């Protein structure tokens, strides 16, 4: 566990901190760095020295790029083997090391950076008061007219750039809070000396509430009325008028995840009906964790009637092909530590492949369920297994006691008497007792493997074990050959990494078993993403696809954003830099990407009240900051002059809709704006 | 009180999907049969270097990584040399003669189909110009509109003429001459590989038309090559390889059919 | 004929899951409407839908349909007591005396 | 040890996993002679053999070459009795031991209690029922018109009435059912005021319904009053239903505690009664109940491993005791022959054989030399018997050609699109019977060649339309049992196999709902017992193998109602007639004591 967590930091130290490892390679220490950095410099120094003893190549991502930039700094314009032109598309976050290598690469290969930013002006930070002179360069437009920061040289001093840090006001407060990622990124793009930047921006004509916000973020203006003075605090007409018929930005309060998605299925039908051209492919639904909502997404979309049915595709879901084959094999690797409870061995017979190898039919397993129960098979398999756990040896209630009790009953009737002090089991005297012979051949194979898996073996001795265990315990079929091949592929790749790293010490089986559980679940499948059914998947950083309808689920406070704490001894979190990436800033910038990506309607849903105890919940701070900016910058046509706060909460209550607790609630079927398309509960509501 | 539930009038959705040719159809013989042995046979030629001969230490480590024993490698490194040295079509192109500059391995193409593709509206054009489409009934698939997917095993150019290559193994029970000009084409009609190379050519034709400036079909196209791994033998050059060139009048009407 | 409709329920059971099959069973038999008509039947219906949610939860983890029935029978013998397995509050109880 | 050596037998498929694991647990760590001796015992007991005599295990001429691994273990001690009895896994019957060694035959305690219960019930616990000989003779005189000659049917009725337990042996078509009606009629007429409770039983529901209809036609030929017709039994049920055998468990509702409530019990086709069912039936019988068994000595089910009736009628060839021959002479009013010597008194007096019936002349010549067999199949042709010499494969194809002629009427009715009920009766007009299971001649051999002959000829194209199917194993849920036939056709609701219930109603079953099914165009001679077939054909291999036996060919000829055909070699068929089935059961050894 320590060797894996440290290898993850050295990898991050390679990318984002090449100068550190450069100082640790010589043995010197960095001045002004967080504690625990002491013992880490030798562990990297020894690592470079140990990999040198093994003869492996010394070059690595840290020390390599500096010579790579230097060899491309002075050289001929035509190095061999390099492509004509390279494209960078969709990536809004890059470390400074990569941009330094791409800057020196621009002298030969033409690189085009495709970068989506919400603001057409410069919202980035500033280094020094003399650094803005280099940021005064023009930005070329398709109109060939040069573009510069707004207000020209007046906004530089202004209140915008303040003290020694970056921009203060940053225009729209939504971009300043959420856009902390793109801040440093656009700051690194404008730092390139030889880069030629040109902008093409399509102006969004504000009409709907959605186009109003995308405007304010694009033009970089604050439309929220703070009410600094009582003259401004009174009249509410100075805000932007909001139409009551606008469905663009809506917020929905639900009870449980079930009822939440079931309401989403009704609102998606209302959006498909209200427009002549709407493709379910163009509609996306993003969830905090797709694995928690996956059973509910599949249920409501699979239970819809024919005319009501719409195609759906779940993505980013953890790829699982055959569930029992993977789970039983992991349980088979626990044989040396297994107590061999009767229910566990019968759970191994639940897999049809494990029963097919021993040819135990499904109709015959029902006889084994009653026989194991009545013959007194409970505790571990053998008597030696009992003493191995340091429990007193009994001789009864074991798989050997039960089998012998069952085999003795086949030969001799229970009415005769005891023989070894084991009473014969009379239930099977006939041809049905043949299944006892097949069950007895299973425990023999379980006794052989549990004794072989207990001893620690070098990595080269663990290679055949997976191939020998699969064919012995399983009889492959057309369906399970794919999953069993993925087992041998992942199992042998782990040992190939161990043999490739020259590890000659013996390893216990408990280490490789837990390593299989981690690497096997991390596999996912993106194949069904764009296939054209409605897209369901978790929010993925750096992935932004413009869509007409964008939905959001699981916005409850503490669920989003996704909280990943640093290792706590990591030095990068102590002294942050520009290009440092944190999962908190990734999800906060993802909520901004999802806001600009929606071209028509935006769907945000969260659980306001827990359906169990009927308590109060809260939406994520990102959603809370959004509904606060909507109410302050807009007013309803009913009252053009009321008050700043009174019209605020009036707009926030109008966009927020509270759906009922149960699907049969008659409130859903009342004629109006929100009406459920489910006809199954229509007679129940009546 | 009175209540009602809204009912959708228009269809809930139409068919827009991204599917491959699999969504449409829906001694070398002693080698094991299945999906795992087939993927291993393909994995060989994936990273294989054609110009350099076969190294026995490389074959031993590939079967070791795949889980197979040393019983194979002596029978493999030989058979592999017989596949790379086999001449192809009329020009007698050997696989070892291809430089890495002309090699393109595992091409993934996306071919959009605009109007909905109807089975009967297709096979009639197919069976018209294609003699291989006479056998078997017409292809049966639901109306599909969207992007088409596919994986090209190998694409290479020789003498300024591009070619198309694909790998098939299968054939659990046959070893000897049962792979022949009549029998190989008989299985091509059985597994419906006819449409497969016809869709692969339309793909490659559009890619060569897009990438190459001033491209012509008849000039730069060398035809289709279907390489059967287990059918390659040192005795018979014809066994194991299958070569057919589209009529050039079929792709012209096919490209117009998929465009509109 | 009942064997025919129960066979059709088994088909939807295999192709979809527990929740869609119980939805089709309640829609065809019209038991959801009949329970709301019976006095104290809405409390009965809230438990049926909540179990259908837990069976859909445990149905995604276990692909084997018989292991799903064994999971349900195992939880029936010994109550799990989990908070998510606790009985939900009936609707309209806001207007009822709270003990 | 011999453990790993026994693990090869599983891959060699010479032993089941039940036999190997039973051998490791019971014998344990003792000499490998005791381990393999329980291994071959569990194997023979699995195939149905009752015991394992020590002389067969010692001789190298035995099967399972794993036996040749015993010379490296047992070291040629030449004493199997001293080695086995010394271990705790084998005893003389005093201790509660799994295996029992008594008469040089080693076998399980289960088979030991079943052999002891059956052999004792026939030797002991049976009482000679004394009734008036004058009145009993007057009743039999009114049933049987001809008193001038000795009537075997009259002795069969006299022996069954005078003795509690009795067996009436005879071939098919010899008038067995008619003799039972005379026995039941004379039984009800004997006791006017005493309660008479009669029960009809068969191992299979097929022959059970065959017993009810045949007993019904024979009983209406005799006059009876309303009280006698009130005591006439209603219908017959399966022996498992009579004992109340549960489908799930092995328990019985009767056993020792609850006796069957009866006066007399008639079990038809006792040949299919294996030793377990005979021993389970004996403890269920009260002390006042008389039981009568029906069957033949030469039926293959009687000589099969685990059978009872085969060794019981083996002593019937000796004849009646000297005293009973005088007693039966005073009863039947004729001269009853006396058997020479005294072997077993109680057993020989409880048995009777009916010798009065081309089918009958051939079957009677089977027990005699091959000179009468070859002469009977040859001259005059009998119109019921034909012979085709089969050596080369060209005569093997002509065999399949006449095989189509027998199914000619059946194949047409399939292609004529008839109703299932008539076609079920039509498939009983022809059947194919073959000795071996596998090879060029056998169940596995013919079914492939026959269906290939159905591909070459266009009669039926291939579950295929019009296919006959038989059930391999019993099913309690669907009401169909092993040895029953069905016809699969599309009535327009779907493709379904149809069966004929004993009540006459048709029962549709989906093809996936059948527990077990197989191609019935050829049947195993043992599986066709109890069924009737209008035309039949026997298929015997050109190879010489002990599998072909006398009782197998006998049950093939007796399986045909009227028409019969044969394809066999005169050298192979006649030589197989001389060879008879060897039985290892120690029942006949206890009767000699």
């Amino acid at each position: 566990q320590l060797s894996s967590k440290a290898a993850d930091l050295f990898d991050q130290y390679l990318v984002y901190r090449p100068d550190w490892l450069a100082q640790w390679e010589t043995g010197h220490l960095v001045e002004g760095l967080g504690e625990a950095q002491a013992w880490q410099a030798p562990l990297w120094k020894a690592l470079v020295e140990y990999t040198h003893q093994l003869g492996q190549p010394r070059w690595h991502r840290a020390n390599l790029y500096q010579r790579f930039i230097e060899t491309l700094e002075s050289a001929t314009t035509c190095p061999p083997g390099l492509p004509s032109r390279v494209f960078i598309c969709g990536i809004s976050a890059l470390p400074p090391v990569y941009l330094q290598a791409l800057q020196a690469l621009g002298k030969h290969i033409e690189i085009h950076l495709l970068f989506t930013n919400p603001c057409r002006y410069y919202w980035g930070d500033i280094k020094d008061p003399a650094y803005l002179a280099k940021l005064l360069t023009r930005q070329r437009r398709h109109s060939f007219e040069d573009r510069e920061l707004p207000l020209f040289r007046d906004s530089e001093n202004a209140g915008q750039l303040f003290n020694s840090d970056g921009e203060q006001d940053v225009g729209n407060p939504l971009l300043a809070s959420w856009g902390k990622l793109g801040r440093d990124y656009i700051y690194l793009l404008s730092d390139l000396e030889s880069s030629q930047e040109l902008d093409a921006f399509v102006d969004v004509t504000p009409d709907n509430l959605l186009h109003n916000i995308q405007s304010d973020i694009l033009e970089l203006e604050n439309r929220a009325v703070a009410g600094v003075n009582i003259e401004e605090f009174s009249r509410s007409d100075n805000k932007r008028p909001l139409d009551p018929l606008d469905s663009s930005i809506t917020f929905h309060v639900c009870h449980s995840p079930q009822r939440e998605v079931e309401v989403l299925h009704d609102r998606l039908l209302a959006m498909l009906e209200e427009d002549p051209t709407l493709t379910p492919r163009d509609i996306i639904v993003m969830v905090a964790d797709i694995d928690s909502y996956s059973p509910f997404i599949q249920a409501v979309f699979g239970s819809a009637p024919a005319d009501r049915y719409l195609p759906y595709a779940i993505s980013d879901r953890r790829a699982r092909q055959s569930h029992p084959v993977l789970e039983a094999f992991i349980s088979l690797l626990s044989l040396p530590d297994s107590r061999f409870v009767s229910e566990d061995v019968l759970a191994l017979l639940d897999v049809p492949v494990l029963a097919a190898r021993f040819d135990i039919t499904e109709e015959g397993l029902r006889y084994l369920r009653q026989w194991v129960n009545e013959s007194g098979i409970r505790w571990g398999i053998d008597d030696d297994n009992v003493r191995e756990l340091e429990l007193p040896a009994t001789g009864q209630h074991t798989w050997r006691f039960g089998l012998t009790r069952m085999l003795l009953g086949y030969a001799m009737e229970s009415a005769q008497g005891e023989w070894q002090s084991v009473l014969p089991y009379d239930e099977s005297s006939g041809l049905i007792a043949e299944l006892v012979g097949h069950l007895a051949s299973l425990l023999m194979q379980l006794n052989i493997w549990r004794r072989g898996l207990a001893q620690e073996r070098p990595l080269e001795e663990w290679l055949p074990v997976c191939r020998d265990m699969l064919n012995a315990f399983f009889l492959p079929d057309a369906e399970t050959e794919a999953a069993m091949t993925l087992i041998e592929q992942q199992w042998q790749a782990i040992i190939a990494e161990g043999l490739g790293a020259q590890y000659g010490d013996a390893v216990p089986l408990s280490l490789l078993r837990d390593e299989l559980a981690q690497r096997l679940d991390q596999e996912r499948i993106s194949q069904r993403f764009l296939a054209g059914p409605v897209n369901i998947c978790t929010l993925m950083p750096m992935r932004s696809i413009p869509f007409k309808v964008v939905c959001l689920l699981g916005m409850n406070d503490g669920v989003y954003p996704r909280q990943l704490a640093p290792l706590g001894f990591d030095l990068m979190s102590q002294k942050p830099k520009r290009g440092d990436r944190s999962r908190r800033d990734d999800d906060r910038y993802l909520f901004l990407e999802a806001l600009i990506s929606a071209q028509q309607k935006l769907y945000i849903s969260y659980i306001g009240r827990s359906i169990q105890d009927n308590s109060e919940r809260f939406p994520s701070v990102l959603v809370q900051e959004l509904i606060d900016y909507i109410g302050q910058s807009h007013y309803l046509p009913g009252d053009e002059a009321l008050n700043c706060d009174e019209s605020e909460a009036r707009v926030k209550a109008h966009l927020t809709c509270l759906h009922t607790r149960m699907p049969f609630d008659p409130q859903n079927y009342q004629p109006g704006e929100r009406q459920s398309y489910a006809r199954e509960w229509l007679p129940a509501a009546s | 009180a009175e209540l009602n539930a809204k009912t959708l009038q228009r269809l809930p959705g139409d068919n827009w999907r991204v599917t491959s040719y699999s969504g449409l159809q829906q001694t070398p013989h002693q080698f094991p049969r299945g999906a795992s042995p087939g993927t291993f046979l393909h994995s060989l030629f994936e990273d294989l270097d054609f110009t350099q001969p076969v190294d026995p230490n490389w074959v031993r480590e590939k079967l070791e990584l795949g889980g197979f024993e040393s019983q194979w490698e002596p029978v493999l490194t030989e058979w592999i040399t017989a596949v790379l040295q086999a001449p192809l079509n009329e020009t007698g192109v050997s696989l070892s003669q291809l430089s890495a500059r002309n090699k393109q391995v595992e091409m993934e193409f996306y071919l959009p189909i605009s109007e909905p593709l109807i089975a009967s509206q297709l096979d009639t054009l197919i069976r018209q110009f294609d003699p291989l489409s006479a056998g078997c009934p017409p292809l049966e698939f639901m109306q599909v509109r969207g992007m088409l997917k596919g994986f090209i095993d190998l694409v290479f150019r020789h003498e300024g003429r591009y070619y198309l290559l694909d790998y098939k193994s299968n054939w659990l029970g046959e070893d000897s001459s049962a792979y022949t000009q009549q029998a190989m084409a008989a299985a091509m009609q059985a597994h419906r590989y006819d449409l497969q190379y016809q869709l692969y050519t339309l793909a490659l034709h559009r890619y060569l038309r897009h990438r190459i400036a001033d491209y012509d079909y008849e000039h730069h196209f060398g035809g289709v090559i279907y390489l059967f791994l287990r059918g390659v033998d040192k005795e018979h050059p014809q066994q194991g390889i299958y070569t057919t060139r589209p009529n050039a009048g079929l792709i012209a009407l096919m490209d117009e059919m998929f465009a509109g | 004929v009942v064997v025919e409709e129960f066979d059709g329920y088994r088909q939807i059971w295999r192709k979809r899951g527990v929740m869609p099959m119980l939805r089709a069973l309640m829609s065809a038999r019209n038991i959801a409407e009949n329970l709301l008509a019976t006095a104290g039947g809405e409390r009965r219906l809230t438990d049926i839908l909540h179990i259908s949610e837990l069976l859909q939860e445990a149905g995604t983890q276990l692909e084997s349909e018989h292991a799903l029935v064994r999971w349900l029978s195992q939880h029936i013998l010994e109550p799990d007591s989990n908070a998510s397995s606790q009985q939900m509050r009936l609707e309209s109880d806001k207007h009822l005396v709270q003990i | 040890k011999l453990q790993k050596q026994l693990l090869e037998a599983v891959e060699h498929k010479q032993l089941r996993p039940l036999d190997v694991q039973f051998a490791l647990t019971v014998a344990g760590d003792e000499h490998p002679a005791v381990t393999l001796a329980a291994a071959l015992l569990s194997h023979d007991a699995g195939e149905g053999h009752v015991c394992l005599p020590l002389s067969r295990l010692e001789n190298n001429e035995a099967s399972h070459p794993l036996l040749a691994t015993c010379v490296s273990e047992i070291g040629e001690l030449q004493n199997w009795e001293e080695c086995l009895l010394a271990s705790q896994a084998v005893s003389r019957g005093d201790e509660p031991t799994p295996m029992i060694l008594c008469g040089d035959r080693l076998y399980l305690n289960r088979m030991w209690c079943n052999e002891r219960t059956v052999a004792r019930f026939f030797n002991e616990v049976n009482h000679a029922i004394e009734v008036d000989e004058a009145l009993l003779a007057q009743t039999l005189d009114k049933l049987f018109p001809v008193s001038d000659e000795i009537n075997w049917q009259k002795v069969a009725a006299a022996v069954a009435l005078t003795r509690r337990i009795s067996v009436i042996s005879g071939g098919p078509g010899t008038g067995k059912t008619t003799t039972v009606a005379k026995l039941l009629a004379a039984l009800i007429q004997m006791a006017d005021g005493e309660r008479c409770r009669i029960r009809l039983a068969a191992p299979t529901g097929k022959a059970a319904a065959r017993l009810t209809e045949s007993l019904g036609k024979a009983l209406r030929q005799l006059p009876l009053t309303d009280e006698q017709k009130k005591r006439i039994p209603e219908d017959a049920s399966t022996l498992h239903r009579l004992l109340g055998a549960q489908p799930g468990s092995q328990r019985l509702r009767h056993h020792a505690g609850n006796p069957l409530h009866l006066d007399v019990l008639v079990v038809d086709e006792a040949s299919m009664i294996d030793l377990p069912m005979m021993s389970r039936l004996i403890d269920a019988l009260p002390d006042h109940a008389r039981v009568i068994f029906l069957g033949d000595r030469d039926q293959l089910a009687s000589v099969e491993a685990g059978a009872v009736l085969g060794d019981i009628c083996a002593y019937a060839n000796a004849g009646f005791t000297a005293e009973r021959a005088r007693q039966l002479s005073r009863l039947t009013g004729t001269h009853v022959p006396a058997g020479t010597g005294t072997e077993a008194a109680s057993l020989r007096d409880s048995l009777c054989l009916l010798q009065k019936s081309g089918i009958g002349q051939l079957a009677a010549a089977i027990n005699r030399g091959d000179k009468t067999a070859v002469k009977t199949v040859f001259q005059q042709d009998f119109t019921d018997i034909e012979k085709r010499l089969l050596q080369s494969g060209e005569d093997y194809i002509a065999m399949l050609e006449e095989a189509l002629a027998g199914y000619g009427r059946y194949l047409d009715l399939l292609q004529a699109r008839a109703e299932p009920d008539l076609i079920i009766q039509a498939f009983n007009e022809y059947q194919l019977l073959c000795a071996l299971r596998e090879g060029p001649f056998g169940v596995a051999g013919l079914n492939e060649r026959i269906e290939q002959f159905m591909q070459q000829k266009r009669k039926i194209h291939r579950w295929y339309e019009g296919r006959p199917v038989m059930i391999a194993r019993n099913d309690s849920a669907l009401g169909l049992f092993n040895g029953d036939i069905g016809i699969a056709l599309d009535r327009g609701q779907g493709t379904r196999v149809w069966f004929a219930m004993p009540d006459g109603n048709i029962k549709s079953v989906q093809p996936s709902r059948l527990p077990e099914h197989e191609t019935t165009w050829a049947m195993t001679v043992h599986k066709s017992q109890g069924s009737e077939f209008d035309h039949a054909a026997l298929i015997l291999p050109s190879q010489r193998t002990p599998v072909v036996t006398r009782e197998l060919v006998y049950t093939a000829v007796t399986r045909a109602r009227r028409r019969l055909s044969l394809y066999a070699d005169e050298r192979i068929l006649s030589a197989a007639i001389a060879t008879r089935t060897e039985r290892r059961s120690g029942l006949a050894a206890l009767f000699s004591s």
